[PDB]
């Protein structure tokens, strides 16, 4: 599974800013799951 | 997963649910 850097996750939340999904929000909320897979990682409170 | 991509009765006006893995009732 993935974690970011500042750097990366700064480019990646930019990514949503981008004239592309722009106009997706225009006419409809966007959902962003920007989390490194760790989803399916259950118990991850624990395994830390 | 994906459920939409697979699948492209009846059910009680009172009922509990349960914690699938993905943390969903």
């Amino acid at each position: 599974v993935r974690t970011f850097s500042q750097q990366e996750m700064a480019f990646n939340l930019l990514g949503l800013m981008a004239p592309a999904i722009v106009n997706l929000c225009q006419s409809d909320p966007v959902f962003a799951d920007l989390n490194g897979g760790l989803q399916f990682i259950p118990d991850l409170k624990g395994l830390m | 997963m994906n459920e939409s991509q697979i699948m492209q009765e009846t059910i009680p006006f009172l009922h509990l649910r349960k914690k699938d893995e993905f943390g969903n009732w």
